[PDB]
Formats: structure tokens, C-alpha cells, sequence
RNA sequence: AAGAACCUUACCUGGUCUUGACAUCCACAGAACUUUCCAGAGAUGGAUUGGUGCCUUCGGGAACUGUGAGACAGGUGCUGC
RNA sequence: CCGGCCGGGAACUCAAAGGAGACUGCCAGUGAUAAACUGGAGGAAGGUGGGGAUGACGUCAAGUCAUCAUGGCCCUUACGACCAGGGCUACACACGUGCUACAAUGGCGCAUACAAAGAGAAGCGACCUCGCGAGAGCAAGCGGACCUCAUAAAGUGCGUCGUAGUCCGGAUUGGAGUCUGCAACUCGACUCCAUGAAGUCGGAAUCGCUAGUAAUCGUGGAUCAGAAUGCCACGGUGAAUAC
């Protein structure tokens, strides 16, 4: 994964939407497309939807998803089993 | 007088100077028993000296590069061999009946394009 | 290749040569070990700031006749297809086909 | 091949016996080119079997060989709806290196430990026609003869 | 012969032994032999008692056995319950690490079920 | 089967390079695309003129192209206005100095773009392919060549299935290396596709 | 001493570049170590030929720089300018060396 | 295919542009260039600090940019029968 | 200051140029007194010495309109263009081509010998310090027979394991990390700790190879920011067989 000297990666705009709708309190859901951004600890009962191809996929923020990229909670395959 | 010669064997090039002495064997500022690990290689080394009879009698100053173990013990055999060929030209009769004095034109065959090596092709199949 | 293919490699080129400074100097505070937690964190901030495009890694080699992705070879800035034709015209010096 | 090989090739004779014969078996014993490895399993096995037995290295080698040699064996022959066993007289060269495979395979196929071990104690159960390779030998030798109505071709 | 609840073999040397314990392997077992000032090739049976009680306040460091085992599937289950990427792969027993799929992965996908 | 090319199987035996110039790993890539650049520029200018041959060296920091052409006074002009443009724009490509020299051709029937370029100029015209196949034939056996192959493929006369016809006289030794084989290509854009041109020239041997 | 450093794509082309090389440093006065050649640097490359597909058909390209080198023990004054002033033909690269 | 994280990438979902990303030619405006702030996923749009020159029939052209209609440009779209 | 280290030497190995040699040349026999063949001498090479490049007329209206060019047709507020995300990496399955194995001709630990060929300037990166390791810091040297990549591995000497799904075997997975890159979730490589699977030689069937070849062991390069078990080369060890 990243290496530890340059810290976490969030992407300026995720940052910026964060910062804000936590500092102005429960709003709409962040629509974002920044997949590879990382979960901040700040990051908390925001509702964010994170692209994955063709939908906003609404993921609520809880404590144990701090340091983990927001695309590993939108998949972006279908899948259901062959000759079900 | 030091009597020179030269072995070429795969890619190895073994300098050979040969003068009467008490026998000792040089190789690479190094005795060929703790040189040498395979007694094969101290066998090809040794072969025209015990062939002609002349193994106490002389002393060797060897300095072989390039090669691995068996290409140099070949070098060494031809070194020696070409080293008593212009020592005196009575024994040549001798070595060639033998088989020391040709040296052996066989290097590892290049690979080609389209096989794994020099003629190992890619698996076949029909389908 | 497509013209629009084109004129993307030389856009990316141009932007490389016209930021390659600035990327430089980021990329000098980020991999610096003595560089404050702070300094770290705006340059990593500035460094997404700049544009995409300036990363010299979003380049890609192209044969120059052909704009061609594939194949590339650096010594002669073509193709396989290309270095083959000009090679055998003799409109490269020295190359000749080997056989050894 | 369609056309004829050349003379065989040359085969420098091992350094502790000089017997082109244990060369062969060397060769034949060797696997991926380790001759080295190869070397020293014989060597070992050699003077294993000469210590249990009595013999010297080569002569002892050479009862064992000659325990397992074959005179005859049986080829195919193609004439309709079966094949011909034909019985056909074996060259020396052939048997001797018949016997060296058949002793090799055996060797490889007991279930010793060491590889000069199993080899020492295969040569030895040969030197009194116990082992694998003379019960090979025996089923060539009787399928021949089973098969001798063919001999005269 | 019993270190961290588990039966040890004793006639085996006592780095091979060691790694019987689920948390231990050869670094460990190696690490763990060269704090208790014990040699690597002695063989278990033939420890004093009192080196025995060393090699357990050794490995008592490590998590090792039900610990460990437990510890791995909370990491897994909490995996599951996210419902993350790892999770999803995780709940349908697929490759995890980015392995390709289309073939083989028959080390997580069983052994071939025909149609 | 598919065949070598008859120069570049040669270029380091019997034939030179039309291009001699030496440089580094940093340097090659934008040389080539240089001297391509250029060697387009004069071939799309001197059409008419019937250029042959376009060398290019690069002695220090400069560039000499040398013309071999069959037309020098053409290429050249009154005195040398068109050679100096020419030489302008070629310095302006390659971003260095130039200095062009122009080679007299004598007998343009006896070269192989020449007559590729002919032959190609006259399947444009609409001329029969066969009679302007035999009429280059003819006129390279006249001037005295050792040998020489005209081969046309493509949609000759209008046909929609594409077909190869090829004359030949004298000796034509592909396999030869000595052999001086000057074999040049061309295309010929009519109305009805493309039709490619190859011609062999068997001069002689060492 | 003064280094020259020859490197050419042609034996032929870069032994008359060495051999002018030698007199022009010899009618100068000055006297010559060389020339020592250099092993060739056999640049290979290898392209597949066909547009498409056929993986086995290759073309395999070679390019082989040859250098010579050439040494000037005693470097006479006009020796010098003499060689600085030679200016070699094209298709040589001359590296001059203190 | 001598090497798909973005690029490549030709495909998909959306956000956008249509003389256009890339070419010539027409006119007008403006040196370019550099830096900075906002919004937007970014595209892109608002601005704007500085800049306002290189030759000169000194008035205009040479470049580089935008605009304004096009003649066109573009196509990894089909056909290797 | 035992290191060609320095003075030196031009012998030697090498480097690169130019020459010589191998031609059925000679001898014998066979042979239509011919071609030639069966041997022999000599010679490094003996019969087109080994290998490579070289692909004839033409066949499959074989492949490519996606390298390129191109006739004809078609799209053009678009089938063109720009952007961010995703996919090409999906998995009940089936096939091809490979890699690692199933062990003792081995595994592991310690010491140690022997290579060729290639690369390199926003590049190869010594030495030194730190880290268990990927690697990090300062940083010489070198567009190079100089410097770096870069200690070859198999091999040899000693010990250990003693036939066991095992110190074989390494898949899979958990945790912790390094580097590249704006960015490693989809989807990188690598490192440490841990886990340790299936596999005990594989049905019908089927492939490669007659020499330094097969087999086996490592090394380099192109592509490339990173990303080879592929591809292209290089050497080390090195057979059996052909009636
Ligand atoms: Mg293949
Ligand atoms: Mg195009
Ligand atoms: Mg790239
Ligand atoms: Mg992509
Ligand atoms: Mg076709
Ligand atoms: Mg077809
Ligand atoms: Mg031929
Ligand atoms: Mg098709
Ligand atoms: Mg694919
Ligand atoms: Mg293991
Ligand atoms: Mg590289
Ligand atoms: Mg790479
Ligand atoms: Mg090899």
C-alpha cells in the first residue's frame, strides 16, 4: 500500500466536501467519484455516494472503515452465478 | 627454456608454460588438487602427461580464464598438449593418435526465433 | 494512429515540459524525510492540484510515422513495422540484418 | 535414419577404474547432467559391494552385468491382423547396455534410502540372480523363447 | 512436550518441533530457541524441566493457538460484516489478493463441480 | 513465398546506406525523424523532377543531402534559386545548416525508382499495364543491363479481382549477394485503388 | 596526452579516418600509441514482421559501432591545432580528451 | 500485445463541445508568455496579478492566442471476396 | 601496503583489422577408361566442418481496411472530440502454452570455486550509515575494455533431516511494511511474521530432441514510472540411442 512517509492519499475536493458538510452539519449525500480517496477519521455518519461505473452507490461512514480507500465499498462488477 | 602454449576448449583460454622440474602443477597461482574439485577434470588435465610418460619431468605454470570447470580442464588438456607438440615434434605422432592436439570446435548452439532453445520446439498439437 | 491520439501525446508533452518544474519540487518535499508533517501534507494537496496531464508517466511512446502504441523501440522512435521499412530502404545508418 | 550414424562417440574411461564400461554405466545412471552426482553414487555403490562382497570393483561390476546380460530379445514385425514377436540375437554393445538400463531402472524402483545404496545392494542381489533386472531378464529371455517359432526370419 | 497447550513431538529437534505450535514457524521457532539459550538441534525429549519452563515463558510472548486463531477470525468476520471488497470475496470464497478467476483458483473456488 | 529485400539483404555487401551519419542513443530518434521529415519534404517537391536518390549525412551540426536525381537542371534552375529554397527549407526542417548537392543520373532507364516512377506515372495516364511493363523491359535490355524483373500487382485495367503479372529478360539473381541488384518500389493511386509497381535491375557482379 | 576517441558505424570508413588520424599526428612531429581498437558494441534488435499475428517471423537487426582510439604522448603545440582543425568526414564521431 | 492502475483505450456510465483536439485558407481582435482566486469529479467556465514584444514597406506583416461563417477537417466505422 | 599494485615488458590471453587454411587437394581401392563412392595419410577443421541469413513458379479468392496507404459505401449537433469514474483483471465451467512440485540424484544450514553476453545520462548507481528484509540517507564513478548493474547457479567440503503429506511442496489467507507512480479498492511488484493447501509421477491420448543436442542451472536485454513463469539472447554442467 501507500508508503508511510507520504501519509494517507484524500483527494483535495473529497477533503474539501468533507471538511465542509461536517463543520455544517448532516446533509445530502456526498456525490463523489473519488474512489481511491481514504477514510478519514473525521469521517463519520457522512452518507457518501462513491461512483463505480454508472451509479453513486450510498455508503454510510462508520468508525471501522477509517484507512480504507471509499471504491472497496462500491463494487463495480454484477455478478449473480452462471445457470442459476 | 620455458616452452608456451596455448588450450581453448568451449570458451575457456588456458596459457600453459611447461619447464623440467619436479613436477608441480600450477593453476591459477593455485595446485590443481584444491583447484580442481572433480577428478575427472584432474584426469583431463593429467592425460598427456601420463600418455607420453613425461609427467615428473616437466613442471607446469597454467593460467586458464573463461569457462566453466570441464571447458577449462579441456583447455588445459589442449594447452599442454600444444605446449609439448613445440617442446618436440617426436611425440606428435603420438598425441594425435590419441586425440589431444584437435581442438574441439563445439560451442553451445545460439537460439533461434520460434524455439524454447537451440532445437527444443514449442509443444505441438493438431487442435 | 488517430489524429486525436496525436494531438493527446503532444498535449501531454507540452504540459510535462511546461510543469515538470513545479512536479519536481513537490515531488522533493514529499520524499524528503526531514520535511515537516505539514510541509508533507500541502505538498501532497499542491501535488494533486496540478494537472494530470504533467505526469511524465501518462506519456506514451508512439511511432513518430505512424503514431502506433505498440512496438515502440526508444533507439529509433518507430515502430517495429516503420524500422523494418526504413531499415531496408537503408534509411538507417550502420543497421543491417544480423546473422551470427 | 535413412543414411548410416558415423562411428560412435568417444568416451573418455572413468578416472578411478579407466573402464569405458563404467563410463557408460555412469552415463547412463546420470540424470539432467550431474555427472558428478553420478560419479560419486557409483563410486560409493562400487565400493560398497566390493567391501560386502569380497571382489574387486570391476570384476565384481562385471558379474553383476553379466547376470543380467541378454542373449536374445523380441522385436515387432508387421504381416496382418497380429504382430510377430520375432526373436532376434542381440550385439554385445546392445546387451551391454540393456544390462546397464535394466540395472538402473531396478535401482531406481527399490525402496532404499540412499541411491548408492539401493544400486549396491541391486548389483548384489544380481551377483546371485535375485534382483529386478535378472527377473527382467528372464522374462525376455522366455518370451523369446516362447515366441521361437519366429526365429527363422 | 507441551508447550502453549499443544503436544510438541520429542523426537524431533526441537526448531523442527516448535513449529507444531500454530503461530510459530522457523524465524519464530529460531527466535524462540536463541532466547531461552537453547540449542537448535537438541531434540525435545531430552530438555531439562527447567528449559521446558523456559521455551513456554517464551512462547507464551507470541500470540500463538486459539489466541491467534481467534484474532484471525475477527480480522476476517470483521472483513465480512463491512462488506467491503475483501468482504464480499471473503463471503463468496473467491481469490482475494487480485488473482485471476476465469481459471484455476481452485485453491479457494474446491475442487471442479461439473454442470 | 514471401522474398528479402534485395537492398537490405545487400546494404552491407554491395550497396551503400542512404544515410551515413553517426549518432548516440540521444540523438537517433530525432535524427531519423528528421531526415524522414526531409527526404518527405523533397520528394513532395521534386516530383516532377524525378528524384532517384536522397543521401543524407551529418557531419557536425550540419546536414548535406545529396540529389541524385535525372534531371539536375530542372532541380536546380536558372543559376540557383530553386536549390536555394530547397536548401532553406531544408535547413528550417532539420534545424541545423544544410548544404545540397545535386548528383547527375545519366540513363534513367537502367534505375529502378526511375522506371518504378515512370511505369507508375503512365498506369495514372490509364496506359496499358503490359505495354508500359514491356516498353521498360525494353528499354533497360537496350541500354544494356545485365538483367532486370518488372512486376504490377493490383487491379490492373479495372479488373475487381487484383492480379500480378511480371516480364523478366536477362538474369535477375535474387540469392546472389555480390550481385548488383538495384530493386526499387513504387505505388500508382488510380482511380481504381492502388496498383504497386516493383522493379529489379541486374547490373553485375563484384 | 591527448585521447581521441573514433567511434563509426563502418571498419572500412573508420580505418581511413585512423589512418589520417596517424599521419596527420606524425607529419606534426609528435609521435603515436595506436591505433588500439575497441571492442564493437553490437547493438541487436529483434521485430516481429508480419501487420499481424505470426508470432515466429522475426527480423533480427544489428548495428555494430566500432571505436578506435588514439593517443598522443608529447602533444606538440601545432600538433595540436593541427587535429582540431582536421575536421573528420562524416559518419565518424570524434571525442577529443586531455 | 516488446509488458491494461489513470494514460494506453478503441468499450461502458454519466458531464460537456461542435469548423471542431489535430490541417490549410478568410476576417477581426490581441504580442506571447507567467502567476494567482472561485466553482465544478474533472472537463470546462468565471476572472485576473504581472506581460504588452520579436522585424519593420517605422503604418504591416512574422510568429503565438481567441473570436467570427465556411471550403473542410475527423472516423481504431463497413468491406483483406 | 602480495592487489598487475606501481616501474615496466609487446611475449602471452584478449580487442579489432588484414591475410592464410579445407579444395575431394594427395594416396589406395571400387567405378562405363566419367560423375562419384568406400576408406587412409596429413591437418584445428574431411567431405555443403557447426550454426545463421538466404523462402523459386505458385497454393490456401490464407491473415491484416486496427501499423500505414487505399477504391467504393457510410456518420457528421455525429459512428467525430474532451473529461472523470468503470471495464479489458468479471467465473458453474472447457481447451491450449508454460512455471513450481510431488522429493534423499533431495531439503536446510555454514564455507567456497568456475561464465558468457548485454544495458546505462530527468540513467546505471559504488563505498559508507541505518533497517531483520523489500529499502532509506549522504553520495563518488561512468555516456563506459575504466564505473555501476553484478556475490552467477547448478558444483565442491562438513553437518543435519532418514521416507514421513515429511525441514518435500508452496497455493491460499491474516497482520505488518518498502518502492514506483497524482493516485496500488476494483487492479502492481516486492519484503517480514504467521497459515500452511492440492500434489506421492498422472486414463485414453499426445509432444520435443540424435548433438554440446536433449535434460538441467543461472545471467542479460527489449517493452517499461512501476509491473515476466512470456519473448529474445548468453553461458555452466551434459548424456542414451539410431539394427
Ligand atoms: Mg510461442
Ligand atoms: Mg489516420
Ligand atoms: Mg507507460
Ligand atoms: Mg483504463
Ligand atoms: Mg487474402
Ligand atoms: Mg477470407
Ligand atoms: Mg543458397
Ligand atoms: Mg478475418
Ligand atoms: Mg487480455
Ligand atoms: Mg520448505
Ligand atoms: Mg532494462
Ligand atoms: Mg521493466
Ligand atoms: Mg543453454
Amino acid at each position: 500500500p501507500r508508503s508511510l512517509k507520504k501519509g494517507p492519499f484524500i483527494d483535495l475536493h473529497l477533503l474539501k466536501k468533507v471538511e465542509k458538510a461536517v463543520e455544517s452539519g448532516d446533509k445530502k449525500p456526498l456525490r463523489t467519484w473519488s474512489r481511491r480517496s481514504t477514510i478519514f477519521p473525521n469521517m463519520i455518519g457522512l452518507t457518501i455516494a462513491v461512483h463505480n461505473g454508472r451509479q453513486h452507490v450510498p455508503v454510510f461512514v462508520t468508525d471501522e472503515m477509517v484507512g480504507h480507500k471509499l471504491g472497496e465499498f462500491a463494487p463495480t462488477r454484477t455478478y449473480r452465478g452462471h445457470a442459476a | 627454456n620455458q616452452y608456451y602454449g596455448t588450450g581453448r576448449r568451449k570458451s575457456s583460454a588456458a596459457r600453459v608454460f611447461i619447464k623440467p622440474g619436479n613436477g608441480k602443477i600450477v593453476i591459477n597461482q593455485r595446485s590443481l588438487e584444491q583447484y580442481f574439485g572433480r577428478e575427472t577434470a584432474r584426469m583431463v588435465v593429467r592425460q598427456p602427461l601420463e600418455l607420453v610418460d613425461m609427467v615428473e619431468k616437466l613442471d607446469l605454470y597454467i593460467t586458464v580464464k573463461g569457462g566453466g570447470i570441464s571447458g577449462q580442464a579441456g583447455a588445459i588438456r589442449h594447452g599442454i598438449t600444444r605446449a609439448l607438440m613445440e617442446y618436440d615434434e617426436s611425440l606428435r605422432s603420438e598425441l594425435r593418435k590419441a586425440g589431444f592436439v584437435t581442438r574441439d570446435a563445439r560451442q553451445v548452439e545460439r537460439k533461434k526465433v520460434g524455439l524454447r532453445k537451440a532445437r527444443r520446439r514449442p509443444q505441438f498439437s493438431k487442435r | 494512429a488517430k489524429q486525436s491520439m496525436k494531438a493527446r501525446e503532444v498535449k501531454r508533452v507540452a504540459l510535462a515540459d511546461k510543469y515538470f518544474a513545479k512536479r519536481a519540487e513537490l515531488k522533493a518535499i514529499i520524499s524528503d524525510v526531514n520535511a515537516s508533517d505539514e510541509d508533507r501534507w500541502n505538498a501532497v494537496l499542491k501535488l494533486q492540484t496540478l494537472p494530470r496531464d504533467s505526469s511524465p508517466s501518462r506519456q506514451r511512446n508512439r511511432c513518430r510515422q505512424t503514431g502506433r502504441p505498440h512496438g515502440f523501440l526508444r533507439k529509433f522512435g518507430l515502430s517495429r513495422i516503420k524500422v523494418r521499412e526504413a531499415a531496408m530502404r537503408g534509411e538507417i545508418p550502420g543497421l543491417k540484418k544480423a546473422s551470427w | 535414419p535413412r543414411r548410416r550414424v558415423i562411428g560412435q562417440r568417444k568416451i573418455l574411461p572413468d578416472p578411478k577404474f579407466g573402464s569405458e564400461l563404467l563410463a557408460k554405466f555412469v552415463n547412463i545412471l546420470m540424470v539432467d547432467g550431474k555427472k558428478s552426482t553420478a560419479e560419486s553414487i557409483v563410486y560409493s555403490a562400487l565400493e560398497t559391494l566390493a567391501q560386502r562382497s569380497g571382489k574387486s570393483e570391476l570384476e565384481a561390476f562385471e558379474v553383476a552385468l553379466e547376470n543380467v546380460r541378454p542373449t536374445v530379445e523380441v522385436k515387432s514385425r508387421r504381416v496382418g491382423g497380429s504382430t510377430y514377436q520375432v526373436p532376434v540375437e542381440v550385439r554385445p554393445v546392445r546387451r551391454n547396455a540393456l544390462a546397464m538400463r535394466w540395472i538402473v531402472e531396478a535401482a531406481r524402483k527399490r525402496g532404499d534410502k540412499s541411491m548408492a545404496l539401493r544400486l549396491a545392494n541391486e548389483l548384489s542381489d544380481a551377483a546371485e540372480n535375485k534382483g529386478t533386472a535378472v527377473k527382467k531378464r528372464e522374462d525376455v529371455h522366455r518370451m523369446a523363447e516362447a515366441n521361437k517359432a519366429f526365429a527363422h526370419y | 512436550a507441551r508447550i502453549a497447550g499443544i503436544n510438541i513431538p520429542d523426537h524431533k529437534h526441537a526448531v523442527i518441533a516448535l513449529t507444531s505450535i500454530y503461530g510459530v514457524g522457523k524465524t519464530r521457532s529460531k527466535a524462540i530457541l536463541a532466547a531461552a539459550g537453547i540449542a537448535e538441534d537438541v531434540k525435545i525429549s531430552e530438555l531439562s524441566e527447567g528449559q521446558i519452563d523456559t521455551l513456554r515463558d517464551e512462547v507464551a510472548k507470541f500470540v500463538v493457538e486459539g489466541d491467534l486463531r481467534r484474532e484471525i477470525s475477527m480480522s476476517i468476520k470483521r472483513l465480512m460484516d463491512l462488506g467491503c471488497y475483501r468482504g464480499l470475496r471473503h463471503r463468496r470464497g473467491l481469490p482475494v489478493r487480485g488473482q485471476r478467476t476465469k481459471t484455476n483458483a481452485r485453491t479457494r473456488k474446491g475442487p471442479r463441480k461439473p454442470i | 513465398g514471401q522474398k528479402v529485400h534485395p537492398n537490405g539483404i545487400r546494404l552491407g555487401i554491395v550497396k551503400p546506406w542512404n544515410s551515413t551519419w553517426f549518432a548516440n542513443t540521444k540523438e537517433f530518434a530525432d535524427n531519423l525523424d528528421s531526415d524522414f521529415k526531409v527526404r518527405q519534404y523533397l520528394t513532395k517537391e521534386l516530383a516532377k523532377a524525378s528524384v532517384s536518390r536522397i543521401v543524407i549525412e551529418r557531419p557536425a551540426k550540419s546536414i548535406r543531402v545529396t540529389i541524385h536525381t535525372a534531371r539536375p537542371g530542372i532541380v536546380i534552375g536558372k543559376k540557383g534559386e530553386d536549390v536555394e529554397k530547397l536548401r532553406k527549407v531544408v535547413a528550417d526542417i532539420a534545424g541545423v545548416p544544410a548544404q545540397i548537392n545535386i548528383a547527375e543520373v545519366r540513363k534513367p532507364e537502367l534505375d529502378a525508382k526511375l522506371v518504378a516512377d515512370s511505369i507508375t506515372s503512365q498506369l495514372e495516364r490509364r496506359v496499358m499495364f503490359r505495354r508500359a511493363m514491356k516498353r521498360a523491359v525494353q528499354n533497360a535490355m537496350r541500354l544494356g543491363a545485365k538483367g532486370i524483373k518488372v512486376e504490377v500487382s493490383g487491379r490492373l485495367g479495372g479488373a475487381e479481382i487484383a492480379r500480378t503479372e511480371w516480364y523478366r529478360e536477362g538474369r535477375v539473381p535474387l540469392h546472389t549477394l555480390r550481385a548488383d541488384i538495384d530493386y526499387n518500389t513504387s505505388e500508382a493511386h488510380t482511380t481504381y485503388g492502388v496498383i504497386g509497381v516493383k522493379v529489379w535491375i541486374f547490373k553485375g557482379e563484384i | 596526452r591527448i585521447r581521441i576517441r573514433l567511434k563509426a558505424f563502418d571498419h572500412r570508413l573508420i580505418d581511413q579516418a585512423t589512418a589520417e588520424i596517424v599521419e596527420t599526428a606524425k607529419r606534426t612531429g609528435a609521435q603515436v600509441r595506436g591505433p588500439i581498437p575497441l571492442p564493437t558494441r553490437k547493438e541487436r534488435f529483434t521485430v516481429l514482421i508480419s501487420p499481424h499475428v505470426n508470432k515466429d517471423a522475426r527480423d533480427q537487426y544489428e548495428i555494430r559501432t566500432h571505436l578506435r582510439l588514439v593517443d598522443i604522448v608529447e602533444p606538440t603545440e601545432k600538433t595540436v591545432d593541427a587535429l582540431m582543425r582536421l575536421d573528420l568526414a562524416a559518419g565518424v564521431d570524434v571525442q577529443i580528451s586531455l
